[PDB]
RNA sequence: GCGAAACAGUACCGUGAGGGAAAGGUGAAAAGAACCCAGAGAUGGGAGUGAAAUAGAUUCUGAAACCAUAUGCCUACAACG
RNA sequence: UGAGUAACGCUUGGGAGUGAGAAUCUCCCAAACCGAUUGACUAAGGUUUCCUGGACCAGGGUCGUCCUUCCAGGGUUAGUC
């Protein structure tokens, strides 16, 4: 509803090889504590096309700049997999 | 032509050489 | 208020630049420094780097720009006075406009 | 050319250094050489 | 060979865990003398 | 078995005297001069008047 | 006039690259480095790469003929060391020292340079005698 | 000097309670060495800035033990706190 | 100092290539061991050690152009497990 489980959408070859041949999946970083229903609430009232389905993927933090003065953990992300029904291809950037 | 010159190297954060996108080439590196 | 703003003449009291007459184009007040056009100009070994599209060209040969002076160094230069002369400022407040202004200790010039 | 580091951090040889807790929590048994 | 320490999750978060650790007197009595030190590392539920 | 007396610097040095090395002999290739030591292919591959191996 | 060149932290020891040192102290130019390019040594395509520098710098940075440069000194000073843990046995450990080398060659052009040396040295000895002199006359003097 | 002048109850040790370090100083100002030479490069030698570059980032001063070089003297029938 | 001494902790030959540099890196041909296992799937634990490209400060008991090391990017999809 308030539309903050939609941070920041991501671009990978993983992606862009889902993002053809007929029904497209875009994958987005969403609030780590949203659920599947949150996420398809957020994609009705932002973009306006029911999702076929979603899935979740959650990435462990994990050491990262290791071995600098200074060492940092990595940040908590949830990634979502929205895929459009037949023939419906959306824009990311563009409304 | 123009498209395969701007294609060598110049990788894009989530990518490698070689499959850069045919057509988005222009948004990050502009 | 402040001794040295933006834009007031100034010159330099010590140093190898004596009467050294400039423009303060900026003023650094945690630092107590001041920049002052075409005083304490230095050549920076301008090395090359390309990795930006700026950078792919950043023509950078013997540049002299300006070091920043401590702001103890300089003093107010005078501009209404017949004979110029290098002098301390106060910090009346006039009742017209009930404005801070400077006015030198020496004479009677604002500013 | 394009040999360049913009980065607020960069550099090759990287700084460490190994250091040492002198663990040396060595010990000894009886024997046979015992003359009573 | 069997070395003293047999590592497990469970075992490790039960025994020395902060839950574990907020059920008795004695228990209380460490943590405030751990946070008197100011350790990083209160309990063995933070990495 | 362990020294219970130190040895000084200079019994060391004595130990040591015979450890110098020994210039190897080295000759004059007889087609392009540079020294190579003796009775071994020069870097052109060529010993004596034998094209042994294709040049560097 | 000695020119030289200078390497820290070589990876070789100075112990074992002392014996390939004194194999080209005191030799001609030409000559040192064919000996030097055909000895089976670790610390032996590492001084050559010093001394062909030298080299380089004495013929073009500080104008010497090159027909007369002879290797004046080159030596392996100690450098730094860095300490490690070997692991023994039964629980012990002992301390691994990888030893360091600072290189450094220098060649001249005149046969004589140690007589320059010592007439520094000699006019280093007579400065200081001279100011007790000239402090003496000035304390009898008040 | 508080264990801790630096990001110290940290790194690290132990299942745990607990135990627990070391490490500061370029230059007035980075003006941090463009360029040339050797090298694959780091780097070194010049050039340049600077009063000083043997103040060059290994950055106030730099002791001894220790390792090398050299002028001069002595030493291969010699029992040596 | 011991001392450049002991030790370097079970596995061969060649051809071609890269590279400034190759017994140690890549490919190929053999060769030798495992084969109730050095084969394959997972629990526990480990916690990115997984994939691509680059590097050879440090670590690899030698070497290294190479690595489970370092840098940058990426990788884990459940109504039925
Ligand atoms: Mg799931
Ligand atoms: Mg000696
Ligand atoms: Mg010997
Ligand atoms: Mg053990
Ligand atoms: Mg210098
Ligand atoms: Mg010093
Ligand atoms: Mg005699
Ligand atoms: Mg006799
Ligand atoms: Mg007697
Ligand atoms: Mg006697
Ligand atoms: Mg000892
Ligand atoms: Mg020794
Ligand atoms: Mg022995
Ligand atoms: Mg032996
Ligand atoms: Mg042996
Ligand atoms: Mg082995
Ligand atoms: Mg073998
Ligand atoms: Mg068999
Ligand atoms: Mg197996
Ligand atoms: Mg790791
Ligand atoms: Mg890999
Ligand atoms: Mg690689
Ligand atoms: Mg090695
Ligand atoms: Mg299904
Ligand atoms: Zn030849």
């Amino acid at each position: 509803d308030v539309t903050n489980v939609l941070l920041k959408p991501v671009l990978t070859e993983k992606v862009y090889f889902n993002q053809m041949g007929e029904t497209k999946k875009y994958v987005f970083v969403v609030n780590p504590k949203a659920s599947k229903t949150r996420v398809k609430l957020a994609f009705e009232l932002v973009y306006g096309i029911k999702p076929l389905k979603v899935n979740t993927l959650i990435r462990k933090p994990t050491t990262i700049r290791g071995g600098s003065r200074f060492p940092g953990l990595s940040k908590l992300e949830k990634l979502a997999v929205i895929t459009l029904p037949k023939g419906i291809a959306i824009s990311v950037t563009g409304e | 032509k123009q498209t395969q010159d701007l294609t060598k190297n110049m990788k894009i954060k989530g990518f490698r050489k070689g499959k850069v996108p045919p057509t988005l080439a222009k948004d990050y590196l502009d | 208020m402040q001794r040295i703003k933006k834009g007031d003449k100034v010159v330099v009291i010590t140093g190898k630049n004596k009467g050294g007459s400039g423009i303060v184009l900026k003023i650094m007040p945690a630092r107590q420094q001041a920049i002052v056009e075409g005083l304490n100009k230095v050549t920076r070994h301008k090395k090359k780097d390309q990795t930006t599209k700026r950078a792919a060209k950043q023509s950078t040969g013997k540049v002299q720009q300006e070091a920043p002076i401590f702001l103890s160094k300089l003093a107010l230069f005078d501009q209404k006075a017949k004979q110029q002369t290098i002098g301390k400022i106060k910090y009346v407040m006039d009742p017209k406009t009930n404005k801070k202004t400077r006015v030198f200790k020496k004479s009677n010039n604002t500013l | 050319x394009x040999x360049x580091x913009x980065x607020x951090x960069x550099x090759x040889x990287x700084x460490x250094x190994x250091x040492x807790x002198x663990x040396x929590x060595x010990x000894x048994x009886x024997x046979x050489k015992a003359a009573d | 060979m069997k070395r003293t320490y047999q590592p497990s999750k469970l075992k490790r978060a039960k025994t020395h865990g902060f839950l574990a650790r907020m059920a008795t007197a004695s228990g209380r009595k460490v943590l405030k003398l751990r946070r008197k030190k100011q350790r990083a590392q209160l309990t063995v539920s933070s990495e | 078995a362990v020294q219970q007396r130190r040895s000084s610097k200079h019994r060391r040095d004595k130990r040591r005297s015979h450890d110098a090395l020994t210039a190897q002999a080295l000759s004059v290739c007889q087609k392009c001069g540079k020294k190579k030591l003796f009775h071994r292919v020069c870097s052109c591959g060529m010993y004596g008047d034998l094209r042994v191996k294709k040049a560097y | 006039m000695i020119a030289f060149a200078k390497q820290f932290r070589v990876r070789i020891s100075p112990q074992k690259a002392r014996l390939v040192c004194q194999l080209i102290v005191g030799k001609k130019t030409a000559d040192a480095q064919n000996i030097l390019s055909n000895t089976p040594k670790k610390a032996a395509t590492l001084i050559a790469k010093l001394l062909n520098s030298a080299i380089a710098n004495a013929t073009n940075n500080h104008g010497m003929n090159g027909d007369a440069l002879y290797v004046f000194e080159c030596v392996a000073n100690q450098g730094p060391s860095m300490k490690r843990t070997i692991p023994r046995a039964k629980g012990s450990s002992n301390m691994i020292t990888k030893r360091s080398s600072n290189l450094v060659v220098k060649l001249s052009d005149n046969p004589n340079e140690r007589q320059e040396l010592i007439k520094q040295q000699k006019a280093l000895v007579k400065k200081r005698v001279e100011g007790q002199q000239k402090a003496k006359m000035a304390r009898q003097k008040a």
